[PDB]
């Protein structure tokens, strides 16, 4: 009914061979920056990462549901490591079902979720669902405050699906890291510490923890004096 | 505002302007009259006013006052651009406690002969009142620059009629003015 | 609306989009949002257009009168102070959010003013519904040593981010460039990225499709 | 609520006004005349909030009488209805609006024409062949729209009014205790049944 | 609850409990009906006569039920029939037809031949 | 908690004499933000039935999913018999009214061929009232689209030019290509004037030959 | 919207407008406000469209089951009570309904029941429902007769809907006319209110204000 | 916002964060919250930026008048003018001001004017949303007559914690040092103070 | 609102009920009978919320008819009014109360006495010589308190009812379209003018 | 309320103030807020006293069942049971729990369950109204693997500041020390900790 501890933006991007998703490590408690080690990117197998924003208690509930789903998928399934592994699309559809059912019981999971992955055919998967069950896909996805600031920057790289094959992992990762820096400049509930995950159809999941926003520019602040007339 | 209903549209053509309005006066769903013309003129400047009919009447009487005093002092009729500024300042003088109206100015400047419309100087077409969004759709589909006055008449008339047909609170006939520097023709349209 | 201001090594740029909206409806595709307070002092407003227009007109009038009284070029700090005090008097009921930029004998200046009368100075600023997208561009590309051409490029890129990503912003980019020691360079429709494609057919009706009841000439 | 009805026929204006006055639970009066003569050939009927209507109508009557004494002349029904509209339009912006709806029936002796003006409490004025305020039009306008003819005599106008009143008495749930009927014509104002 | 299948088919395809219910009818006191052109007549052949009334029960003012067999079971059917007659008269706008009531009562009897835990 | 949102989007069904068109913009929005430029709202549901449920996109998705499942179940229990568009319309009414007290907040349109082979369009309110229509627009810019189509398809308010309003302009056969041209121009004008009207137009065309898909880019 | 039904020697006339509105926006000009429950029963949609359409179609299903059970046409009284009981079971749940159930049986003759969302069930000779009802009553009460011809009764229905369409902005589009007979209802077609308006305005000479 | 003023042996130091927020959006990351009202009288502003800017401009005007008529105002006089404004307008104005100043006789003085417009002379003051988190730290670490260097460190540590914990605080740490020698402005960047 | 009135005289109970039915703006019907016969010598009139009144009265009628068939006997007016009171008292505590006020007039053929019971929607039952619901009593009880005599004949009762109705028509602002009058006596129920 | 738990070299120490308030009235000045749910699993309660007492009783019951069926519960298991209660009843229950416990393999562990029923394992936790004032102090003064004595001092100083500044906190400082050696209860009076 009301979110208490909250994560903030998850941002993500397709690139030629995969998907990148990043989220910062902060649990805020209103304006109090209370918890600073909250991982909000949940890998599911080697082919999927779930990025969660919003209520951290509901996030922990979803993470439990995802671990249970992997366990259940392994039951009586000798190919659970192979052609009957969970796909990103299965995980997304399950989460979207849960979210919409919870909404329809007036008891929402107060989250926005991005499922990033690579399908077994090598297709990039990147889809959003929120607490309403509203779903959409785009070559770039961002939740929360990142929807307003990160998406413009990432779309300057990937404006349409025909930009995806032109976009390397280096360019996409640089764009994601710069967008995280911009969020640290401009989101009062952000952290300079973030996690980033790369899901490549060739090189698999690479999950980078304890990244820090670097190369911030602040020295121009020395010149700012008063609010108008103070010399 | 919507209590009374009503729509005004103006369009520029080649050396011409058109301004058109519906004639309905309502009181919510009750139709009161079909003789409530929303288009006034002050010399060669035409003003359409949509919105609350008491404010339409009050503002017409006020702009008559102001443009008569203007002609007496200046010894010339007011031009459309000057009248647009006058309307703007007169409405903002009630920025708190507004008149609930949408003015549309149309005319031709006596000296340059340039057609002018405002609601700015958005030169193609200007739309006001309850069917504004239907009118935007119609005009943005039908409008072409540099229409001759007869084609301008057809275009604005079809925009008004088809937009009005999808507005419950406006209609029961329409009037179209086609304005040229030498000549103004009023036409009445049947609505069905 | 997207408005930005960008200071550069010898001046300041302000830029705006040109879409005016009435709710979800585009009332005007090419509204001029950059308003001259004085020859080298320019403002741009978000919020309700009429309040921006009116406060700009009043302040410009008083600035011109004050310049005549003092026999001096007007100062951006005077426009700021007068706007600030007017808006504070009206306690935020004047819904004007402004970027004020200009050049004066004391140099280049760039300020934002909020409807409550709060002001700040900046090297780069954005306002309106597209302000977050524009600021994302500004934060990723602004630098202290911008030339004029870099600052124009940056400002128009930030407006373009607003145009593409904010529904409330669109159509063209207007720019005004105020260099120190130079005339202000107003660049109406500096970019036109949103030109409508030609329709599939002409919709000109044949003469007489409309039924006319009666005609009369009006005396004027 | 009150019923006021007006019909402009060829030679005259007929005004019809309900006689009831109701306060809370009770009909206090069954004989109330909801009109004031503004001038020898101009009559105003009024409906609306208790007290407001009579205070307004008497203020108007005093002002029109003052004009007539000052000029030794009678204002046209047009000028009277414009003045009344201006007073109502002011009141909307005042600290306590007159909640008063009026019909002004007059005979213009310069034009030799009857005129009927409907003015709502907003100051929405409209000249009409026939007119009503509130719900009375909801029941009566279809009869008038069907039967009204501009060349009707006074007697045909009165018969059409009788049909309108009978329809109100049938379908309108209040008991308005009938109508007083006044006729304004070239001979002035008279009361009729 | 108790749901035992009491009415079931025998190997020859009879339902013994329904046959034995008919034996209960056959032991029960007579009822006779004779329909004429314009009336139906129903008849039957230390008790207090006042409070041992006619076996002929009104179900509604226009329709009458007699019975043979178990008197107590008949009270249950009669009460159900009366309730249905009033219900039809309420939910629809007419008294029951005689055939509608008969079909309702026969349905009640049939259902108790095919329902668990009931005789 | 509000269980509803508005995702924008506009849809248009037109029945031809031997075809049906169902068109929709592809932009998904939330307030003034673009969520996606290509999130298609118009679906082939099988049996040459096309559907779009405009409004709250989660309820639209849910209704389309349930309708597709009803089609599958109808096939299972009718030996893959084709579902009629009229039977689909009745079934969709029952789907919607089953939520009467917590409605699917969507305006639905389905299109297809009737059993005569004529184009059919049915439109549904959130609660499930439905009508066979020649044409229906739905969503945010319906008011910008439909009057122009009434004018150009049905020649509404157009009279035969010499007859001075006596004779209507006669109705005539529009090909699907002419309809598509009118649809494109209508959506282009709505794109000009309504901020929600998307970046692309997707058209599903139903004919005796099946369902075909056309896509056209819109501005932004 | 405006709907009316009246009894006469020829049976029942049902007349309705076809306008639908959403605020000021005219959503459709061509809504069918008469529900053909069966060949012998009509209902009029004047509440929420979905409630009337859904529940009167279900009422048709109940009539068919009753006919199969009882081997007879259902009474109009029975049908209207089935509907009014259903609607009363949802009282306070927010159903929006205002319908005339019209039929003609041998036992009852031509019968109209008004049925309301509030559970009102009224038999009557004449009913007008919707935002234009007062204008329709104004014509109909001025002109109704029991001995009226079928063609005169159809004209009177059309003219009462026209009067509402002129005065009520939320009424119009077209007039649909039905004639209920013992043999069933007869559709007497669709009449565009603009064409009808200008016809009556010239032929009858009414609406002189316009 | 996190604002401090600290008296020390040679005078007073004002400190502030530079973050201005509108909701969770940082509208200005490089705000200067340290406002001069007189040569050696400065204020830290917290609360409504419009109210506190208007008040500070009015105080600067009144103190310029005072200076030209009556000579140099004391810090107590500036605090009194702030008080009269905050108190007589307490219903309209949401202003929590810290006033700090130096003069050769009184040395450094600090006055806090909380909401409601009470005035409190204090050896140090903390205010703003982020001050809540550092009350314990400041009480445990303040001592009278610190050196300039110790005082700068004390402010830097305190505000670094206030920035760590308060989302409404951040950016640079600005300081103004007021002494006999003059007015000195200091700035500390995140890569300095986040290492503390 | 609806008018229901009752007078118990020496030999009979007279019930009078208003004929109007009003929905919103319009009088739909001018002939509505707001009563149901519960038994050959018991009549109930009802007033209150639309739909509730008839649903309640028909449920009661069905239950009393069922009792009569089951017992082959007629309940006293006392027993009927107790049953109706119990149903109303339940409904106050139910999830949707019947907003229904009733008068029950019966002739007890065991006592050979007329009986009139007033029951409000709360289930407040009172046996009375004469009774009313809502505002009808506000206008009528002073006439009844002045003129009523227990030994009145039916004809005197009807004349007193006529005076009460005339007073309502004078002072009550609604038009209730007159009353239907029923008499309950030893011969049963009949309708009168 | 001001509650702490601090892991240290030998285990964990829980600390609390003893004040219960109803508005400004101190309803209980000697409250024990340190609730045993298992022999070496204890909780600090903050928020609604009824909710947190009901939860703690239910957890103690569930852990007694767990012990008799499955052996000794881990502190993580107790925190999970607390979580399930706080989360599934988050609308009704206003409970911010700190769970602390010792076992020989994991040593001391601390879990905080804020409002909403998220669980956070931490090396130390602070909670309650008075914790706001000591976030900076605790962040500046906590270090891993303190001795018992250093940890007791750290808690005493922190809670003394929380009591100084929070009106809803006060009375005695209670501590429970959980180690291999056993369970030890400590109490510190105002005349000890107000001198700090």
């Amino acid at each position: 009914q009301q979110p208490i501890v909250t994560g903030t933006s998850v941002i993500s991007m397709k690139y030629d061979n995969g998907v990148i998703i990043a989220a910062d490590n902060l649990g805020s408690y209103g304006s109090l920056l209370r918890f600073n080690g909250v991982e909000r990117l949940i890998p599911v197998g080697d082919n999927t990462v779930v990025g969660i924003s919003g209520d951290i208690s509901d996030m922990q509930h979803i993470e439990r549901l995802l671990k249970d789903l992997v366990t259940e998928n392994a039951y009586d399934n000798p190919l659970a490591d192979a052609e009957e592994a969970l796909e990103p699309s299965y995980i997304f559809e399950y989460l979207a079902t849960v979210m919409y059912q919870r909404r329809s019981k007036m008891n929402p999971l107060w989250n926005a979720i991005i499922v990033a992955g690579v399908q077994s055919n090598g297709d990039q998967f990147l889809r959003y669902v929120n607490l309403l069950g509203v779903t959409y896909s785009s070559p770039t996805l961002a939740t929360g405050f990142g929807a307003h600031m990160a998406n413009p920057l990432l779309r300057k790289v990937v404006d349409r699906e025909s930009d995806i094959p032109k976009t390397t992992v280096q360019v996409a990762e640089e764009a994601i890291v710069n967008a995280m820096r911009v969020l640290y400049y401009r989101d009062a509930r952000s952290s300079r510490n973030f996690s980033l995950a790369i899901i490549d159809k060739n090189t698999g999941l690479t999950f980078k923890k304890n990244l820090q926003v670097e190369n911030m520019k602040w020295d121009f602040a020395k010149d700012i004096k008063g609010y108008g007339t103070q010399k | 505002s919507s209590i009374n209903g009503g729509i005004v549209v103006a369009m520029t053509g080649k050396d011409c302007v058109a301004i058109a309005c519906d004639l309905r006066l309502g009181s919510q769903s009750l139709g009161v009259s079909n003789k409530f013309e929303k288009i006034f003129h002050y010399g060669h400047v035409f003003l359409g006013i949509t919105g609350l009919a008491t404010d339409v009447t009050t503002l017409n009487e006020m702009f008559r006052y102001k443009t008569n005093l203007y002609k007496l002092k200046e010894e010339r009729a007011i031009e459309p651009e000057t009248f647009t500024q006058l309307v703007s300042s007169s409405l903002y003088e009630r920025r708190f406690g507004p008149y609930f109206v949408g003015p549309v100015v149309a005319g031709i400047n006596s000296k340059s002969g340039k057609p002018f419309i405002a609601g700015d100087e958005a030169k193609d077409f200007i739309v006001s009142g309850t069917a504004s969004d239907q009118l935007f759709g119609m005009c943005e589909s039908l409008y072409e620059p540099n229409l001759e006055p007869e084609d301008l008449f057809e275009t604005i008339s079809q925009a008004l009629l088809n937009a009005a047909d999808r507005d419950a609170l406006s209609g029961w006939g329409a009037v179209v003015y086609i304005i040229k520097k030498d000549e103004v023709v009023k036409r009445y349209l049947k609505m069905r | 609306t997207t408005i930005v201001g960008v200071k550069f090594n010898n001046g300041v740029v302000i830029a705006a989009d040109t879409r005016s909206t009435q709710g979800p409806i585009v009332a005007d595709k090419n509204c001029a949002k950059l308003h001259r307070i004085s020859p080298k002092i320019w403002c741009a407003g978000a919020g309700t257009a009429a309040d921006t227009e009116a406060v700009t007109q009043l302040i410009g009038s008083n600035i011109e009168l004050h310049s005549l009284y003092t026999s001096r070029e007007p100062r951006v700090v005077s426009a700021l102070q007068m706007l600030k005090q007017h808006l504070f008097k009206y306690q935020g009921h004047i819904g004007a959010y402004l970027i004020v930029a200009g050049v004066d004998p004391t140099g280049s200046h760039l300020f934002s003013i909020h409807a409550h009368g709060s002001t700040d100075v900046g090297y780069y600023l954005s306002l309106g519904s597209g302000s977050l997208a524009a600021m994302a561009v500004l934060e990723s590309h602004w630098k202290q040593d911008l030339t004029k051409e870099e600052a124009i490029k940056l400002a128009s890129d930030a407006i373009q981010a607003g145009i593409w990503n904010d529904l409330g912003s669109g159509s063209n980019v207007d720019v005004c460039v105020m260099e120190i020691g130079k005339d202000a360079e107003y660049l109406r429709n500096y970019l036109t990225p949103n030109v409508r494609e030609e329709k599939q057919k002409s919709y000109k009706f044949p003469r007489g499709t409309t039924a006319v009841l009666k005609e009369s000439i009006v005396n004027i | 609520m009150d019923i006021i009805l007006g019909i402009r026929v060829q030679d005259s204006v007929i005004l019809a006004s309900s006689k009831a006055v109701t306060r809370g639970i009770s009909v206090l009066k069954d004989s109330d005349d909801k009109t004031r003569q503004l001038s020898p050939h101009t009559l105003m009927s009024f409906a609306g909030e208790a007290g407001d209507t009579v205070q307004f109508a008497e203020y108007i009557q005093a002002n029109i009488q003052l004009y007539s004494i000052r000029e030794d002349y009678e204002l046209s029904p047009q000028a009277v209805s414009s003045f009344v509209r201006q007073e109502l339009a002011k009141s909307i912006r005042s600290r306590r609006p007159y909640q008063v709806n009026v019909l002004i029936g007059g005979y213009d002796k310069k034009k030799n024409k009857p005129e009927l003006y409907q003015i709502d409490y907003l100051g929405t004025k409209v000249e009409l062949p026939y007119g009503a305020h509130g719900y009375s039009g909801f029941y009566t306008f279809s009869l008038l729209d069907h039967h009204y003819r501009p060349d009707m005599t006074t007697e045909e106008g009165l018969d059409l009014l009788k049909l309108c009143v009978q329809e109100l008495e049938k379908r309108m749930p209040m008991d308005f205790k009938g109508v007083i009927v006044k006729i304004v014509d070239k001979d002035g104002i008279r009361q009729v049944d | 609850g108790y749901d035992r299948a009491l009415s079931i088919f025998s190997p020859d395809g009879h339902i013994f409990q329904v046959e034995y219910a008919l034996e209960a009818v056959k032991r029960g006191t007579c009822a006779v009906g004779v329909k004429g052109k314009n009336c139906v007549v129903l008849g039957c052949e230390l008790q207090d006569t006042r409070i041992t009334p006619s076996k002929v029960s009104k179900i509604d003012s226009h329709v009458v039920l007699s019975f043979s067999g178990l008197n107590a079971d008949s009270r249950i059917l009669i009460e159900k029939a009366r309730v249905e007659a009033q219900s039809h008269r309420l939910t629809l706008e007419d008294p029951v037809t005689v055939e509608y009531l008969t079909r309702y009562v026969a349905g009640v009897q049939q259902r108790y031949t095919q329902s668990g835990g009931v005789r | 908690f509000n269980p509803y949102g508005d995702n924008g989007g506009t849809i248009l069904g037109i029945a031809g004499e031997d075809f049906a068109v169902l068109a929709g913009d592809t932009r998904n929005i939330t307030d003034y933000s673009i969520n996606s430029r290509y999130e298609p709202k118009v679906f082939d549901c099988g049996d040459n039935i096309v559907m779009s449920a405009n409004g709250f996109a989660a309820d639209g998705d849910a209704l389309v999913k349930r309708f597709k499942n009803s089609v599958k179940w109808y096939h299972f229990d009718h030996n893959d018999k084709k579902l009629s568009i009229n039977s689909a319309a009745r079934n969709i009414q029952h789907l919607l009214y089953g939520k009467r007290f917590f409605p699917y907040y969507v305006h639905t349109i389905i299109a297809g061929l009737d059993e005569d082979g004529k184009g059919a369009v049915y439109s549904f309110d959130p609660v499930g009232s439905y009508e066979r229509e020649q044409c229906r627009a739905g969503g945010a810019a319906a008011s910008l689209i439909m009057p122009f189509l009434d004018n150009q398809v049905n020649f509404k308010n157009q009279y035969e030019p010499g007859t001075n309003g006596k004779v209507k302009k006669p109705l005539k056969y529009l090909s699907v290509e002419e309809v598509i041209k009118l649809v494109r121009d209508s959506f282009t004008s709505a794109t000009e004037r309504h901020i929600q009207v998307g970046d692309g137009l997707e058209i599903l065309i139903v004919t005796k030959d099946g369902v075909r898909k056309e896509f056209y880019e819109l501005k932004r | 919207t405006t709907t009316l039904a009246f009894r006469f020697q020829g049976g029942i006339i049902v007349a309705v407008d076809s306008r639908a509105t959403a605020g000021n926006w005219v959503a459709s000009q061509t809504v069918k406000k008469v529900i053909e429950i069966n060949p012998f029963l009509l209902g009029t949609m004047a509440g929420g469209a979905a409630d009337c359409q859904f529940w009167e179609t279900w009422l048709g299903s109940q009539c068919r089951l009753h006919e199969l059970r009882e081997k007879e046409r259902i009474s109009v009284a029975a049908a209207s009570k089935i509907l009014s009981n259903l609607v009363y079971q949802y009282k306070g749940a927010g159903l929006s309904m205002g319908t005339m159930i019209c039929g003609y049986t041998r036992k009852e003759g031509p019968t109209i029941y008004y049925v309301d969302s509030d559970g009102t069930r009224l038999k009557g000779d004449i009913f007008c429902v919707g935002s234009g009802q007062t204008f329709a009553y104004g014509v109909l009460d001025s002109n109704y007769k029991w001995d009226l011809s079928v063609e005169d009764a159809l004209y009177l229905g059309k003219r009462s809907i026209l009067a509402a369409a002129h005065r009520d902005a939320y009424s119009g589009g077209s007039v649909n006319l039905y004639h209920v007979t013992e043999d069933g209802w007869i559709y007497h077609g669709n009449h565009d209110v603009g064409e009808l308006f200008w016809k009556v305005k010239e032929e009858e000479g009414s609406f002189n204000n316009v | 916002t996190s604002i401090m003023a600290v008296t020390f042996k040679d005078g007073v130091i004002l400190g502030a964060d530079s973050r201005t927020t509108t909701g969770a959006y940082i509208a200005n990351r490089v705000t200067d919250k340290l406002t001069r009202v007189h040569d050696k009288i400065w204020c830290c502003r917290s609360g409504s930026a419009a109210d506190t800017q208007a008040i500070a401009d009015i105080v600067q005007y009144h103190l310029e008048l005072y200076t030209s008529q009556y000579g140099t105002p004391s810090t107590e006089t500036a605090a009194s003018v702030f008080k009269e404004l905050c108190y007589e307008n307490k219903d309209n104005l949401t202003a929590g001001i810290i006033v700090a100043g130096y003069d050769d006789k009184n040395k450094g003085e600090v006055y806090t004017i909380p909401l409601g417009g009470s005035v409190h002379k204090l050896p140090y003051a903390i205010a703003g949303s982020g001050s809540t988190f550092i009350y314990g730290y400041c009480d445990k670490n303040f001592r009278e007559n610190m050196s300039k260097e110790e005082t700068v460190d004390f402010i830097k540590h305190s505000l670094s914690q206030a920035i760590k914990w308060d989302g409404s605080s951040g950016g640079v740490i600005r300081m103004v040092v007021l002494t006999a020698a003059g007015v000195e402005r200091l700035i500390f960047y995140p890569d300095e103070y986040e290492q503390l």
